[PDB]
């Protein structure tokens, strides 16, 4: 008696988010499955990102490396924000070296097939020194939300806090939609904000895949 | 001056905006004052105080 | 399970003896023997003999009178 | 504080509402009206009540 | 240590156990009052608004 | 940086001593993490001893209150500077600026 | 490890009466609760099928506001108590059914004369109060099938059509324990049905038709 919503388009605005327009759905179903989709989105997406640092020159965290100008501090918490997605391996070790005066860019890490980066722009740290060399090696861990540093628990590692969900924001509204001769079926269009690492009718398919198994308890009752 | 620094964005000159609660998805039954206020936190931490 | 003690503050006289012929009670169905009288449902010594009270089977003149029957002996 | 002004706000009548004068089988539809949003919380209605 | 079984422990000796608390000044006899402990997270005592 | 101020907020930065401030104005020869040097301008040599200027950042010194003392530059390589200029801010700073 | 989650282990199902049950499920990942809780919600009070009384005919009375002699009681409490009757029909949309009574006795809805296709679950529902001997009552009552809730505004005597079975859904959203996670959602869903279905069958229904409704995307 009801009928079947399915993926219409994937318009595409920017690189880094998009919006999904769904079939025409019945009255009381735009916001019962858009909400449902945007609390899983927001809750629950896998992620690709960083957790350990492991810099030459440094033993802790605090400390200050020469020719660098910002802190180890800093550093940790731009890597922090770095966009990264692996297709092989759960983790992955990227390795980062540079010399020279001139920006530290995330686009001098090495180039590994399965290792894509999404924002070749992004900075990490400025050396200042005519001759000053940075080494790191960057290890990569995909999980779920948001597991700090100080409950996952030598002395050249430095822990990072891990955000993993990919998705920033997510927005969805119900509008008319007109299809055969029915007037009272409407379609949802969500607007979706991603760090770049995650493709939006993956994301949709992975939510709704959740929320079908999550029901399946309730359906054998 | 409030309302013509903010009749120059796109921001209602009212400053109270429609919310929507987050776990139901239904909109508040009156508009909301939403903007961005200056906090300190205080050096009274409770895990020196426990 | 208890969450308030009304119904054994009326069945005795005041609080106070109530408190004492519980604590007489618990006592003697903790330290040693003296299973209960209601069935207990995970609950602490001091809840499942203040149900006992509760139901009218147990004050102070059952516990003197039982501890005199069991004294005799 | 908070609770007094939650059921202040519940129980407080407006002349013209949603869903005004329509007469209810008893309590406990007018909380299917208020969730399904074809009522306000405060309209003017004719309620069975034991 | 901190083993799994402790905290399966810890939770049957707080079925019915009441603790005391207490805030300073006790002016009168209610700064006193018993509860019934609920372990939660955090570090902080969670208290009944009434 | 407070997004509501006073503009009191220069004032009370600048005078705490915890923003490094430019003795002689001249251009930034090297900035690093942990020391700041300014090659003077022409104008503002001395007739002997020219030299330059030198200043050396605390990084992560104790404060009476337990908490941490840093100071981070905020200046580039090869830019101009003048006196009373701010070229590294301190706790609680931004850009030679209260921030609490 | 990144894929599965916790699915609910303890479910609890306290009937305290014939149409009232309490169903407990424990335990469910942070935020779960209240995901699967408004949905089943929102699905069950404006989306659940079912047939019902949509309007009704009164010989006697052509106007809401209007007297009938022999009734001790109003036309609204009538309309009321035809509002309240549940019914259910199996495969006849609608249904046209014809009630006769005279005399001093509480109608109820036994008296109702009916096909074997509709069926009474409370014939003791009592529709109407006659006090008087001579007094005779008659009515025409239409039932039809249809989903929510539908306002007699939105649409002979229009009647507030309830189609949907339920009656009451409330959730609540509790902390529950596994390990040494403590933040994990408990969901306690209460429900009223008006004794077409029972509730357990009927939460049932609600998840159906949300499966349903992620077939094109699984």
């Amino acid at each position: 008696e009801f009928l079947k919503p399915r993926l219409v388009d994937i318009e595409q605005v920017s690189s880094t988010h998009a919006k999904v327009t769904l079939e025409p759905l019945e009255r009381g179903f735009g916001h019962t499955l858009g909400n449902a989709l945007r609390r899983i989105l927001l809750s629950s997406m896998p992620g690709c990102a960083v957790t350990e640092v492991e810099i030459d020159g440094v033993l802790h965290e605090y400390s200050t490396k020469e020719g660098v100008q910002e802190d180890i501090l800093e550093i940790l918490l731009n890597l922090k924000g770095l966009a990264v997605r692996v297709q092989g391996k759960d983790e992955v070790i990227l390795t980062l070296n540079k010399s020279g005066i001139g920006p530290v860019t995330a686009a001098d890490i090495t180039h590994d097939g399965d290792v894509e980066i999404v924002k070749p722009q992004h900075v990490i740290c400025h050396l200042t020194d005519e001759n000053a060399s940075i080494s790191m090696r960057i290890k990569v861990q995909r999980g779920r939300g948001y597991v700090p540093a100080s409950t996952r628990i030598p002395i050249g590692r430095l822990l990072v806090d891990a955000c993993y969900s990919p998705v920033e924001r997510i927005a969805y509204n119900v509008e008319a939609a007109r299809v055969e001769q029915r007037t009272d079926l409407d379609k949802l269009v969500i607007e979706m904000e991603t760090n770049g690492t995650i493709d939006p009718e993956e994301a949709i398919r992975r939510a709704a895949t959740i929320l079908a198994e999550q029901l399946e308890a309730f359906v054998d009752l | 001056e409030i309302k013509e620094l903010l009749k120059l964005g796109d921001l209602p000159t009212s400053g109270q905006i429609r919310l929507y609660d987050g776990r139901t998805g239904e909109q508040f039954e009156r508009p909301v004052t939403v903007g961005y206020m200056y906090m300190l936190k205080l050096n009274h931490l409770v895990d020196d105080k426990m | 399970a208890r969450v308030t003690v009304q119904d054994a503050v009326e069945k005795i006289g005041n609080r106070f003896d109530l408190v004492l012929v519980a604590a007489r009670r618990a006592r003697q169905m903790q330290v040693g023997g003296k299973d209960p009288l209601v069935p207990e449902e995970n609950d602490k010594t001091t809840v499942i003999a203040l149900r006992e009270i509760e139901e009218g089977l147990i004050n102070n003149q059952i516990l003197d009178v039982r501890e005199r029957q069991e004294q005799q002996e | 504080q908070d609770v007094v002004l939650g059921l202040y706000y519940m129980t407080r009548d407006c002349v013209n509402a949603k869903g005004e004068g329509m007469v209810l089988t008893g309590p406990k539809e007018a909380e299917r009206l208020y969730r399904s949003g074809l009522a306000s919380l405060h309209a003017r209605v004719k309620v069975r009540i034991t | 240590r901190e083993e799994a079984v402790v905290w399966d422990i810890l939770d049957e000796v707080i079925r019915e156990h009441p603790v005391l608390l207490n805030r300073a000044p006790t002016l009168h006899r209610l700064g006193i009052q018993a509860f019934e402990p609920v372990l939660i997270e955090g570090k902080a005592i969670q208290l009944h608004p009434l | 940086k407070p997004l509501v101020g006073t503009g009191m907020e220069r004032a009370v930065a600048v005078d705490s001593g915890v923003t490094a401030v430019a003795k002689r104005g001249g251009v930034v020869q090297y900035v690093d993490a942990s020391r700041i040097v300014i090659k003077v301008n022409e104008d503002e040599m001395y007739p002997g001893e020219a030299g330059i200027d030198i200043y050396n950042l605390t990084k992560y010194t104790r404060s009476n209150q337990n908490t941490c003392i840093n100071q981070m530059p905020c200046v580039s390589l090869g830019e101009p500077v003048e006196r009373g200029d701010v070229l590294a801010d301190g706790p609680s700073t931004d850009l030679g600026e209260l921030a609490l």
